[PDB]
């Protein structure tokens, strides 16, 4: 450590799959499955060994103009003219698939879906997956911003209005009131140099290995307990991986660019993670059948975690007016949230053919290591 | 060869003919920032090179650029109309080993992202 | 001391999380991101300008000395007499005693030996809203976490600027230990900090390796260079 | 032809006065033209030392790069977008062609716009 | 319509005594005007040896450039701005259309402001 | 004039060794066309530096010009 800079050790153990998207989505003309495991070859190595007389056909196959109807796999084109997908000539990586399930009574016509699109995890410039430090620090700006609003408040938080523009301007002023508390001598009091989260430095995670990144499917259970398999296959993580970040606090005085009480907040970090767990989504999780409530130092990380994890709204009917200010012509949420008292209307649970559990759960712990 | 001598005049007529929705210009400048960061490094090593014929390493880098223009236009409907109208897959086959074919291609490529920002709103 | 000398301190600077100094802001290429990084104007290699390396270490040392004496140093020329000795000022120590350098990237061929294509990655970030969550995008460019830079700085032992009312003298061998002790204390503070950029969101974690001192001009006192190599042994 | 009039110093005074205000202090800074002013000075230092009335082919491909950096810079900044349209800098750059004295005429008009920009603007002058 | 009151030595003393001083000295020194006193010497020595009564187009070209270099210097300096607007130099430079006689009165009035600048304060040796 | 007797006979003074034995010369940039062939658009770069106030954490920007690396000057020095 140091005599004015105090580090910590933030370790995150994932209980469900974790998906941090990169902005990359792969089509079915790049991979092809073998049983359960799906192979991802290198895109340039399988092109270089192919001779030049068939390269004009391989360019017209990936760029779907005619022939295939943009749903054919790689084995549609490579099986007649047998170019062997060898894992030694094309140094890629192969990995398994969690589960595949159909929908319920959607036409009964028993439709069976396939893996048309796969969203990709964010990777290193070498090719290995990792966890950014901008994602974990955005989680800690929801743990601290819910413990000051779920424990106690002056008024219970009500979103004023119906339009989404006044729903926008309420959120950007509650944070700017509860976190711009530095008090520099001659500046505006709502300036970015007054933000209390400039004294917390959350570094990135070390690079993991791609041997454990399975493919999931978004299954939306309801109050009856009947999930449906949406076409949202994505390359997630698997429960069992340990992610270890480093957090550094700064013990300079306030208005010098420091926060002496963020260190005191970080020593009780597993405590506020449990107190926000019992008050926000332990009672919501107990409504849906077949789901067993855990107490835990439970936090939520990454996409596919739900609307409740990324806000600080408390009341269930308060969440429905803001969701009906951006949606509403598809499915009416206002009348449906007062019949079964739930918000949102589904639960993002997954399956790896063995145990049905949630999407994005983690187990949190910390220590004050030098 | 498709690139003219005055390439700035024909690179502007390509952008005026791109397809549009009820708004305009479904193709953005963020959908091809992985194609722009690979082109902007081929331009650097070709400029620093002194010999006229390309290196063997300066042909494996051009050949990797051509597999990204089909792997990005395949998974995007807006990009594949842009590559086929600007003729980027026809010009990359003309560059066998000549250095001045590369620099004429990289000058024409960066005159397309100039008129891509200028001929529309919504980009800062 | 006894004679004039110049002490060269070599080393190696390796990048652990992605670095973005980013002082271009307009001068860079046309096919580039909104916030580009500093590159060399001829060879297009990423660089560390040396003004950012000097100003960061002086900022971290002015808070370490400002917490042990319980005063807030408001500006330079109001710093400690140990920071204004090896970094410059405009009052009584008019010149540095420490010469920083600009630093190009060195292991370009070692990165293309592995599977790295571009020397700088492009990272997409998000800004979510804490009610009815909608997000706006930004794109960041940063140097990849395998890069290595050839760190170096020079240290000069002479009379310096004595002032109009003083009798000039050379710094004793006990004072050169206290100058080198504050260098390695200021280089251990940089391994906790982030060397320019976002930093609090995971950028710019840096590491030092193989720090050793030489005697480039003139002889030293004797059994003095080996105890300057021991102050640098703990980074 | 000839979008720059004679007595261009009077024409450049009216261009800078016709810019949007945004609470007095101008939207356009000289820092937003820094990558463009450093290229026009390199072009002016090479056309001045020449002698022939027709531009060399090593000099006529630096005018085409200059008029592609003007279009890119006007596309991603709205303060520079109106200034380029109000002064007519893209129409003159396309009509330079190959003559030496329609390139020197462009650079003398370019100096008067920067000279009146620092004069008619506070939050400057250091 | 000139600023010169047909004496220009009393008037050049009514400007330097009215310049805004500071705690120590004047805010305007003579090292800031070296780029303008070197271009005005080339206009003096060129228009003197001409026999005509109106300026040549090569001589009329470098009065427009001295008009632009005055505006740029007054834009990036506070002390030169308070000195150009006090003497009335930028309004007088637009009065010289092509007259040789009105150009020579400017150069006489210019060096009467430099002579009293060296005299009315120290730190000019 | 108080320097060493080996410095004042090479560089000169105004008391004993009136003129120095060394003549320095001004140098100009030679490899301009070599730098333009390797891709230099300008012969000088502009560097943006930034002083940070320690109280308000504000920004005091400045622009500095300098000769780019790789430039090469012809050196000459005469002795008598």
């Amino acid at each position: 450590m140091n005599t004015y800079l105090k580090p910590f050790e933030l370790t995150l153990r994932c209980l469900g799959p974790v998906f941090i998207g990169s902005g990359e989505k792969r089509t079915s003309k790049e991979y092809h499955v073998e049983g359960d495991r799906v192979y991802f070859p290198d895109m340039e190595l399988l092109y270089a060994d192919i001779p030049a007389h068939k390269r004009k056909s391989f360019e017209a196959f990936v760029m779907n103009t005619d022939g295939a109807q943009a749903t054919a796999p790689l084995k549609e084109w490579v099986e007649p003219n047998a170019v062997k997908l060898d894992p030694a000539k094309h140094r890629g990586y192969e990995v398994k698939i969690g589960s595949i399930e159909p929908r319920r009574a959607s036409r009964m016509t028993r439709k069976k879906l396939t893996l048309n699109e796969i969203h990709a995890f964010i990777k290193d410039p070498l090719g290995r997956p990792y966890v950014p430090g901008s994602t974990v620090k955005g989680m800690l700006r929801s743990i601290y911003l819910q413990s000051l609003v779920h424990k106690r408040t002056a008024q219970p938080v009500r979103v004023p209005g119906h339009q989404t523009r006044e729903h926008r301007q309420y959120g950007e002023r509650f944070e700017r009131k509860e976190l711009r508390k530095s008090g520099r001598p001659n500046t505006r009091p709502q300036d970015a140099v007054n933000d209390l989260f400039q004294a917390i430095r959350v570094t990135d995670s070390p690079a993991l290995r791609t041997s454990d990144l399975l493919i999931c499917q978004k299954m939306d259970m309801n109050v009856h307990g009947k999930p449906d398999g949406l076409p949202l296959f994505r390359e997630c993580l698997a429960p069992g991986t340990s992610i270890s970040h480093r957090v550094v606090v700064d013990t300079s005085p306030t208005a010098r660019g420091g926060w002496r009480e963020g260190e005191r907040f970080l020593e009780t970090l597993a405590e506020t993670a449990a107190s926000v767990n019992q008050a926000r989504y332990a009672e919501y999780r107990a409504m849906y059948p077949g789901v067993n409530a855990i107490v835990g130092p439970i936090v939520y990380l990454g996409g596919g975690a739900g609307y409740r994890s990324k806000t600080f709204v408390t009341d269930q009917d308060d969440m429905a007016k803001v969701l009906d200010a951006q949606f509403g012509k598809v499915v009416k949420h206002v009348d449906k949230t007062r019949e079964l008292r739930v918000s949102p209307l589904v639960l993002k649970r997954t399956k790896i053919d063995n145990i049905c559990y949630e999407m994005g759960q983690c187990e949190l712990s910390i220590r004050r290591a030098e | 060869s498709v690139i003219q001598d005055d390439y700035v005049k024909q690179a502007e007529q390509v952008i005026r003919g791109l397809p549009k929705k009820n708004g305009d210009f479904e193709l953005t400048t963020t959908q091809l920032r992985v194609l722009l960061s690979l082109t902007a490094q081929l331009f650097d090593e070709a400029q620093l090179s002194s010999d006229q014929n390309l290196s063997p390493a300066l042909r494996d880098k051009v050949q990797y650029l051509r597999v990204r223009f089909v792997y990005q236009a395949g998974r995007e409907k807006a990009v594949r109309v842009f590559v086929e109208r600007a003729g980027l897959l026809d010009e990359l086959a003309q560059i066998g080993d000549s250095r001045d074919r590369l620099l004429k291609f990289c000058h024409y490529m960066e005159a397309l992202v100039a008129y891509k920002k200028f001929l529309d709103p919504k980009e800062t | 001391t006894t004679s004039y000398a110049k002490i060269e301190i070599t080393g190696t600077l390796t990048v652990l999380t992605g670095l973005q100094i980013g002082a271009g802001d307009g001068f860079s290429a046309i096919g580039a991101v909104d916030k580009p990084v500093v590159r060399d104007p001829l060879s297009r290699l990423p660089m560390i300008p040396g003004t950012s390396l000097k100003g960061k270490v002086r900022t971290l040392l002015s808070r370490q000395y400002g917490a042990d004496t319980e005063t807030f140093y408001r500006k330079p020329n109001e710093d400690h007499a140990h920071i204004r000795r090896l970094f410059g000022d405009t009052e009584e120590y008019m010149t540095g005693r420490l010469v920083f350098r600009d630093t190009k990237l060195t292991n370009k061929d070692d990165l293309e030996a592995r599977g790295a294509k571009t020397l700088t990655e492009v990272k997409f970030e998000n800004a979510i809203n804490r009610v009815t969550a909608k997000a706006n995008l930004r794109q960041m460019e940063r140097v990849i976490p395998g890069s290595e830079f050839a760190f170096s700085l020079v240290y000069e032992v002479s009379f310096g600027t004595p002032g109009e009312e003083q009798k000039a003298s050379l710094p004793s061998s006990d004072e050169i230990i206290e100058d080198f002790n504050a260098i390695a204390r200021g280089l251990k503070l940089l391994e906790l900090d982030y060397l320019g950029g976002s930093g609090t969101r995971g950028y710019g974690q840096v590491k030092f390796s193989n720090l050793k001192a030489r005697a480039a001009v003139g002889a030293l006192d004797g059994s003095l260079l080996e105890k300057l190599n021991h102050e640098l042994a703990a980074v």
